[PDB]
């Protein structure tokens, strides 16, 4: 019945464990077979997903799992621990920012070592280095998938999101100042927000002799238009707050007032 | 009970249809009623079409000699028959069961930038649709002007049928056709006449709109008109030049006086100018001017 | 948390929607539809709406997915670039029922949104309400509760046009 299905799962962990993932994807292929005929199955799959390189669907099965009730609150808390650490280095995508918005309306993210990362690939926010060093710390050696000649692939993905956030908060920057923001070769940043331009990422142009590189102009009348329509909205604000924060009084009397 | 205008009775209708009048005379339609949402339906449809045209069909009903137009869809057009006629069905069968009873009334399709009239083809289709389908209407909507004038630009026709020849009683208001269009608009204009518009809404929109209007202010005081339409400023100079050689052409020998017409649309397009500008004094002063 | 704007359009639709149903049926009745719109980065655009077939059974409410997917085809033929977002209704606060439809409508997105309208009302606000469902554990249960988004009104020069004229009703420089 369930004896062999406990052994086949027995068997997966142990070679799961012993880094002899091929063995175990095999295991579990042929017993989701007999699966359906009757909690720790989803587990051992979420983790054979995990263990290929395959970050968005492990994430989404761990985080579909932290909802089980059958399940105690600690091993929920790892499993959203789990879901978290993949989507973080989940290839980027449309998948993948509907994970981060789902983890963020998370309460329960907020008690997690990982959770300010989050927040920051979220909410498009500068990772310093520190911060990226502890996530390295915390990261599990399969995780940390880099190439042969080098170039880790969280590292240059972190590098990415630093120059698109740091897009958004200058008009323009020099070569060493964004070498020196995103902590690489002001040679390599060049090369990078080249890079990036080319295949239409972002919005700017390169001037070299002067060593800048521009990002979106924002130009003069529509500034002032959108500054009209926020002024325009603090003043809307404003009498919102001032008429349900304190009727009769000031509000309808002065109210009547003018209309009369 | 302003709300009576939304009640459907399907009797009153076949009673109509059975026993058409409109068989008999041929200015019997001479008013047409278009619902708020309708009219701002097409109005969003044609501007979301860009500088393209974009066609869909109107449900309505009739009362008296009033085309009444409740509401639209859009039709694919990426088509005349079979694709336009499917996507009409297949719409009309889903919209049946979900409280939508009315039948088609018309089609509209959008005239960007040249005015709102009729083409030689839009005559044979409006031909076509009455020889079959009956009672019809054609409307026009200029979605480019509509920006620059601050005007609903709309225009709702019916055409005469083959071989009839009213006699003159044409008001004709004057319309800034480009010169490529002008031959096409004078071979068929006669064919057709134009309906009275007039627009309606229930209470519960007008209760709506009154409250949407105490935050809607924000964006009429922050418009700047002057920068969301600055290539049909130049389309319109380029036609005008070219308006004013043929004036000047025909200065040099010896429409008629196109000297007066090309006059006409340069003081349109420059008191258009004007207005934007002024519009931004406006808010200058109001803004700008209280430098403390 | 997202950043949501509304267009006219949609209020429009669900005025007209309910007005169309009160006078058919003969009695106030409250109305379930969809609404399609477009998002960039977390920035939600809601544009159109379009109405939605739904039954009842016993005390709870239906939605019929086959006709969903139909309209949403029909839908998908004309605006391309347009996404379903979520669904909207009449009513007060929002009540167990619209808990369990949201649940049902959930299986459609992963994350929509719910819009209320409340065409009863005494104060001088738009009675617009959006909401987001957040799930929650309560005493080791999952459930989910709404959290009201702040909501702006989108900017188009046609569509302002259009309201400008309905709004009003009836020289050049005057
Ligand atoms: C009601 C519609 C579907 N219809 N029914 C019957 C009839 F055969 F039954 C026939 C028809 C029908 O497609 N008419 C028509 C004719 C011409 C155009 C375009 C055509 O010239 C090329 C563009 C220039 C133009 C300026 N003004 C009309 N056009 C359109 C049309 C309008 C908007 C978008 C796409 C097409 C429709
Ligand atoms: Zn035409």
């Amino acid at each position: 019945v369930d004896y062999k299905l406990e052994t086949y799962l027995k068997i997966a962990r142990l070679y799961l464990e012993d880094d002899d993932p091929v063995q175990a994807e095999a295991y579990i292929n042929r017993a989701s077979l007999l699966q359906n005929e009757s909690i720790h199955y989803k587990v051992c799959y979420a983790r054979v997903l995990d263990y290929r390189r395959k970050f968005i669907e492990a994430a989404q099965r761990y985080n579909e799992l932290s909802y089980k009730t059958i399940v105690h609150e600690s091993e929920r808390l790892e499993a959203l621990k789990h879901a978290l650490h993949c989507t973080i280095l989940a290839s980027a995508g449309q998948q993948r920012s509907r994970m981060l918005a789902t983890l963020f309306k998370d309460e329960r993210c907020q008690q997690l070592a990982a959770y300010g990362i989050l927040e920051k690939m979220y909410l498009d926010r500068i990772i310093r280095g520190n911060q990226l060093q502890e996530f390295a710390a915390m990261l599990m050696p399969h995780q940390k998938a880099t190439t042969a000649d080098g170039s880790s692939i969280l590292d240059r993905a972190v590098i990415e999101h630093n120059l698109l956030s740091a897009s958004k908060l200058y008009n323009n920057i020099t070569f060493e100042e964004l070498g020196a923001l995103l902590e690489i070769p002001a040679a390599k940043a060049e090369k990078i927000a080249s890079q990036m331009i080319t295949e239409g990422r972002m919005n700017g142009f390169i001037d070299q002799i002067d060593g800048i590189v521009h990002f979106e102009t924002r130009e003069a009348l529509p500034t002032w238009d959108k500054q009209i329509q926020s002024l325009c909205f603090q003043v809307n604000n404003l009498l919102e707050k001032i008429s349900q924060t304190a009727p009769e009084w000031t509000a309808q009397a002065m109210e009547a007032q003018m209309a009369q | 009970s302003i709300d009576e205008i939304y009640k459907y009775d399907k009797k009153q209708q076949q009673e109509i249809l059975a026993a058409k009048p409109w068989t008999k005379d041929h200015h019997y339609f001479k008013y047409c009623k278009i619902s708020a949402l309708a009219l701002l339906k097409m109005v969003m449809h044609a501007r979301s079409g860009g500088n393209l045209e974009v066609m869909g069909l109107m449900l309505g009903k009739v009362d008296g000699e009033t085309m009444i137009i409740m509401d639209s869809f859009a039709l694919p057009v990426e088509n005349a028959q079979a694709a336009a006629y499917e996507y009409m069905a297949a719409y009309i069968e889903n919209a049946k069961q979900v409280g939508r009873l009315e039948n088609a009334i018309g089609w509209y399709h959008s005239h960007p930038g040249y005015g709102c009239w009729l083409s030689g083809i839009d005559v044979s289709t409006q031909m076509l649709n009455q020889q079959f389908q009956e009672p019809f209407v054609a409307v026009v909507i200029d979605p480019t002007r509509t920006i620059s004038a601050g005007k609903v630009n709309l225009g709702a026709f019916r055409t005469y049928p083959k071989g009839y020849k009213p006699p003159d009683e044409g008001p004709s208001e004057y319309q800034t056709i480009p010169l490529n269009k002008i031959e096409d608009f004078g071979v068929h204009c006669k064919q057709y006449y134009a309906l009275e518009v007039s627009y309606f809404k229930s209470s519960l929109d007008r209760k709506l709109l009154e409250l949407l209007w105490n935050k809607y202010w924000v964006n009429t005081l922050s418009s700047s008109s002057l920068l969301t339409n600055a290539d049909y400023t130049t389309g319109q100079v380029f036609d005008l030049s070219e308006k004013l050689e043929q004036s000047e052409a025909q200065l040099g020998r010896g429409s008629e006086d196109k000297l007066a017409k090309a006059t006409r649309d340069s003081c349109k397009t420059t008191i258009e100018a004007i207005h934007g500008l002024m519009s931004q004094v406006i808010k200058d002063k109001l803004f700008n001017q209280i430098n403390i | 948390s997202v950043s949501v704007a509304l267009h006219p359009l949609v209020i429009l639709n669900i005025s007209d929607h309910w007005i169309r149903m009160r006078s058919q049926e003969g009695r106030p009745v409250q109305v379930i539809g969809a609404l399609i719109g477009k998002q960039e980065g977390r920035n939600i655009e809601v544009m159109n709406s379009f109405e939605l077939l739904s039954h009842t059974v016993e005390e709870k409410i239906i939605i019929d997915k086959e006709y969903y997917y139909t309209k949403e085809e029909q839908f998908k033929q004309v605006f391309k670039e347009l996404e379903f977002l979520g669904w909207y209704t009449t009513g007060g606060p929002p009540d167990p029922s619209d808990i369990h439809v949201h649940k049902q409508v959930c299986e459609i997105i992963e994350s929509p949104l719910f819009l209320k309208l409340n065409p009863m009302t005494k104060h001088t606000d738009l009675p617009v309400s959006v909401f987001e469902s957040v799930i929650d554990i309560i005493n080791g249960e999952a459930t989910m509760l709404f959290a009201e988004l702040t909501y702006t009104l989108a900017t188009e020069e046609a569509e302002r046009i259009g309201v400008d004229h309905v709004a009003r009703m009836t020289s050049t420089v005057a």
